[PDB]
């Protein structure tokens, strides 16, 4: 069943809608949601109840046709109906899709020099400053390999980033424009604006009055990238269901009439504000934030924003606006090359080991002397 | 030379199609023992 | 040569007489010829355990009838309903020629085939699929009653399924299918059960469907020829099960096999161990039931591993159901009733814990439930019962399960300076309720560290995608099946005046610190816990090992309740 796309509907009017007819090799390339372009013809089709005939009998403000021996005493009536030939949208795939301009593209950038940057600038050229933030949310685009244990365990692989900040500065750049950058994306925040939030609700379908679950953002964010706003205020059904959602990727449900296992499998990129609006710049982030310390402690880095008016700094700010308005590597470049490195699976080398166990032991007894 | 061997390293790291699969298989099978039963 | 598929379907050569007495002969053969890897007839121990439990019906596996007989593997999913029907006939007449007084208990038999390759989802089947043999998966929804069906009479029953939850994308509809049920098959299955189903697909005709389309579509169904979910022991797996018992070791080989990647924490391993294997029930004198199961609870600061054991646990048991704090309500966690979607009355349908049943039951994050919420496994939890009276109903239900919880301390940290009871916060009609209790602390001492990371980074280089020694963990599981259902400890004798003695003073100490108050439920706990240890030792009578073993649990896990500097009084006033 499809329905005027919100470009047609003439003002005041109710929209009408057709009943449209697939077959063979189309079968099953559309689903509810989607906006496409039909081929094909019109056709008229009976009341096929009121028909009869020597393998089957007939079941039974206007009046049909009459005088059929099929027909019998009855009379028939017809229905449009429009019959479709053709519907469009209105490893191996890398190597079809990449032509030697875009492998000589990526193999430049495996070769270029202070790549590190050069994405950087790349991919937030908007941004001043802050390059630390920058290199942490670029890396969160790649991930880390997700490994299964052999007794069926598994070990998590997305990195989850933490920004806050004071409401007069950048933190919310970074979601909006890193949003606007990446595919199967979802931006929402604490306070959200469905039944169902963060995670999967349960909701009583009138058409038999039976309970059945509606997704959440973090369902909707499967496989891919989470940005959530002000999420220092968020509700406590949420919050508690978060706990299992950050590291299991998973999300479980037992009430009346459902019982089910959900995956969320995510990377989570958010955003909060400090107590009082501005970062007091003596106090440490976990006195400054609201959060508490379980949900904390599930983040893989933290980083803070807070702005002081120095007049130089102000007036710079002010003439890049105002010259944005007045008007190395493209986005394509970044999304191409990126579905290109996520395809490797390095190993950690045995000399490594000494190396990462050395300051995992450093950080700790650092810790012992003045939790990790 | 050197964009092949990035394409290589690259590789080294990344209805009814199951009975056909399955029938070539078996029918392989079938050829051998026949013939090995009818020399 | 019966490969030479000429001038005719597959359907009528078949049908020919030389073909269907040459696919006869072959697997009348295959049956009295086939070998496993050792050299032993794999169909002559099978077909007499058939026999001795008089049970008529056969299963083959469809990976080495293809390995030996390739031909008739390549017919058998293109017609099943002919290579099945001659199947049936040749396996009637091996069972007679090896048991000739068997047609007196049945005159047919049923060849049921297993392993099928060709799997196909639930929502990918086409026309083009037509009268041949699948393979799918799926959750039962609806289940008609078993009633007689006219052939003679013989059982017929209708199910229907649909998707996995969770195996649908986020927000959008399943889809499903109905199969049917003959003979044998009826109550393989009941409601929310999760199966693996091999079938012919099959279609008809039907009215409804051509008037409220307007075009002559057809409606479709799958017969069912296999079931099951997603014992049977050979001699040779009780042979080495039997045997590894000698091991006088044995209990280090088992409690260092639970979840493996875990490094530490031995208490955690063995107080899951013996919740594992469990006790055994009893109603002397018929009148005075007692439950056999073992509840556990941990507790404890947060990054210790606490969420990972209970994902082990679900992965290596069965009949294991997992839930989490807010996510359940009292009405899902026991039972609920409904206005019945087409018989149009109220009816009562099974929550958690009677879903379980004779399984495993796993709670996390069960600080955080609403109160009102967790008061509702009282019930279940000792008197092993759910009671309802609602909306004119007045019943029961069986609640035969074990409980597993995981909680937090009180403001996200233990403190060594204050009880247990302190510092977790549930009152004592839950606490008691619960066989062996855990607390788990950080610690700081460099070298532990030093081996806990080069642990786990260790893991990570081992598992990327590419004490004593444990056991594979195929075996642990088939040594749980046969442990749990071919031995049952008896308590023939034991020290009561040993026991009676410890109990009294321990109470009396309990009474002074308060840190967790002794009851009568201790004593038939630790009559639980001997039975277990017993249990996993594959022996039918508890010994002098079994009580001691029992009492050291105990009391061990009693000492950790105190406040630190109390400890130590306490450790020497219970010397053991
Ligand atoms: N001893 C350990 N050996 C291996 N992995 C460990 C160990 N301790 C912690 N981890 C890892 O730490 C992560 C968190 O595990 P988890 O079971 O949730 O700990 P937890 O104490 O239950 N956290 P929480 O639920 O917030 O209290 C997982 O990836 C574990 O595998
Ligand atoms: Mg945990």
């Amino acid at each position: 069943r499809i329905q005027e796309t919100q470009a047609e509907l003439p003002r005041g009017s109710i929209p009408r809608s057709l009943e449209v007819i697939l077959r063979a090799e189309a079968v099953e390339s559309a689903q509810a949601g989607d906006k496409c372009d039909f081929t094909g013809t019109l056709i008229v089709v009976p009341d096929v109840s009121k028909l009869s005939t020597p393998g089957a009998r007939a079941e039974t403000e206007t009046e049909g046709i009459r005088g059929l021996r099929a027909l019998g005493v009855r009379d028939l009536s017809y229905r449009l109906v429009f019959l479709a030939c053709c519907v469009a949208p209105t490893a191996e795939s890398i190597k079809n899709q990449m032509t030697v301009k875009e492998w000589e593209k990526v193999f430049e950038m495996s070769q270029d020099k202070n790549l590190y940057h050069n994405l950087c600038t790349s991919l937030f050229p908007t941004i001043h400053g802050n390059d630390e933030v920058k290199r942490g949310v670029l890396l969160m685009l790649f991930g880390g390999v997700p490994k299964t244990t052999g007794e069926g365990t598994s070990l998590r692989g997305d990195i989850n980033v933490c920004i806050v900040g004071d409401p007069s500065t950048a933190k919310s750049q970074f979601l909006k424009h890193v949003e606007e950058f990446s595919p199967r994306a979802v931006y929402t925040s604490g306070k959200a604006s469905s039944a169902a939030g963060l995670t999967a609700a349960v909701v009583r379908d009138e058409e038999s009055h039976e309970f059945v679950i509606e997704a959440g953002a973090l369902m909707l964010a499967d496989n891919g990238v989470c940005c959530i706003d002000e999420f220092d205020k968020m509700d406590v059904r949420d919050q508690v269901a978060i706990h299992e959602a950050m590291e299991q990727q998973t999300i479980s449900i037992t009430k009346a009439g459902v019982k089910a296992t959900l995956n969320a499998r995510t990377s989570i990129l958010a955003a909060a504000n400090p107590i009082s609006g501005h970062y007091d710049r003596s106090k440490s982030l976990k006195q400054n934030i609201n959060l508490s310390a379980p949900i904390m402690s599930r983040f893989d880095l933290f980083f803070i924003l807070v702005d002081e008016c120095n007049e130089v700094t102000d007036y710079a700010i002010a003439r890049r606006i105002v010259d944005l308005h007045s008007r190395v590597y493209s986005l394509d470049d970044i999304r191409r090359y990126l579905l290109f490195a996520r395809q490797f699976k390095p190993k950690i080398s045995k000399e490594s080991e000494d190396f990462i166990v050395e300051q995992y032991k450093h950080l700790r007894q650092r810790d012992g002397s003045g939790r990790i | 030379r050197e964009l092949e061997a990035l394409k290589q390293r690259f590789w080294k790291h990344a209805p009814g199609e199951k009975l056909q699969v399955l029938k070539a298989k078996l029918q392989e099978a079938m050829k051998l023992r026949r013939f090995e039963e009818r020399q | 040569n019966l490969e030479d598929l000429k001038g005719h379907s597959v359907r009528e050569w078949v049908s020919m007489a030389g073909p269907r007495l040459e696919i006869h002969h072959r697997f009348k053969n295959f049956l009295r010829t086939h070998v496993d890897s050792h050299g032993h007839n794999v169909f002559k121990e099978r077909i007499s355990d058939m026999c001795k439990e008089n049970r008529e019906s056969l299963v083959v596996n469809y990976e080495d009838l293809a390995a030996r007989e390739h031909v008739l593997a390549y017919f058998l999913p293109e017609a099943p309903a002919e290579l099945l029907q001659i199947f049936d006939e040749a396996a009637l007449e091996v069972v007679l020629a090896m048991y000739p007084k068997y047609d007196r208990i049945t005159n047919h038999i049923h060849v049921r085939i297993s392993h099928l390759p060709l799997v196909e989802e639930l929502r990918s089947l086409r026309q083009l699929h037509l009268n041949q043999l699948i393979r799918t998966s799926g959750v039962v929804t609806s289940c008609t009653g078993v009633l007689p069906q006219l052939s003679i009479y013989q059982n017929y029953q209708r199910i229907r399924i649909q998707e996995s939850p969770g195996k649908v994308a986020a927000g959008r509809l399943p889809r499903s299918k109905d199969a049917i049920l003959l003979a044998d098959l009826v109550d393989s299955c009941k409601p929310g059960d999760e199966i693996e189903l091999t079938g012919i697909y099959h279609n008809n005709y039907d009215g409804s469907l051509n008037t409220a389309n307007g075009f002559p579509v057809f409606a479709t169904v799958i017969l069912a020829n296999h079931v099951a979910k997603k014992g049977e022991l050979t001699d040779e797996d009780v042979k080495m099960i039997t045997s590894l018992s000698k091991d006088q070791q044995i209990g280090e080989k088992i409690f260092a096999s639970i979840a493996p990647s875990i490094y530490g924490h031995e208490d955690i391993k063995r107080g899951l161990a013996l919740a594992l294997f469990g006790g055994e029930p009893k109603n002397p004198g018929g009148k005075h039931k007692v439950r056999g199961d073992i509840n556990v609870l941990l507790c404890g600061d947060p990054g210790t591993a606490k969420s990972q054991f209970l994902k082990y646990i679900e992965k290596v048991s069965s009949r294991a159901i997992f839930t989490t704090g807010q996510g359940a309500s009292a009405v899902g966690l026991t039972a609920y009733v409904q206005r019945h979607p087409v018989s149009r009355e109220w009816t009562l349908e099974a929550g958690a814990l009677v879903l379980a049943d004779r399984g495993v039951c796993l709670i996390d994050e069960f600080d955080k439930m609403n109160d009102q919420d967790r008061t509702s496994i009282h019930e279940a939890m000792e008197q092993q019962s759910i009671s309802i009276s609602k909306a004119g109903i007045v019943t029961s239900l069986q609640a035969r399960c074990t409980v597993i919880a995981a909680a937090n301390p009180i403001g996200g940290r233990y403190d060594p300076s204050l009880t247990f009871s302190e510092n977790v916060d549930l009152t004592e009609p839950i606490i008691s309720r619960f066989d062996i209790l855990c607390v788990v602390r950080d610690t700081v001492d460099p070298v532990q560290d030093e081996m806990l990371a080069r642990f786990v980074v260790g893991s990570h280089v081992r598992h990327h995608p590419s004490g004593v020694e444990p056991l594979p963990q195929e075996v642990l599981k088939k040594y749980i099946i046969y442990a749990k259902e071919r031995v049952h400890p008896k308590l023939n004798q034991m020290d009561q005046d040993k026991v009676a003695k410890m109990y009294s003073d321990l109470r009396k100490e309990s009474m002074a610190t308060g840190s967790i108050p002794i009851t009568v439920r201790h004593i038939e706990s630790m009559i639980r816990m001997a039975e277990a240890h017993a249990r996993i030792h594959l022996r039918d009578y508890v010994i002098e090992d079994d009580v001691n073993m029992a009492i050291r649990v105990m009391l061990e896990s009693f000492i950790d309740t105190q406040k630190f500097s109390v400890m130590r009084s306490m450790r020497k006033t219970f010397a053991r």
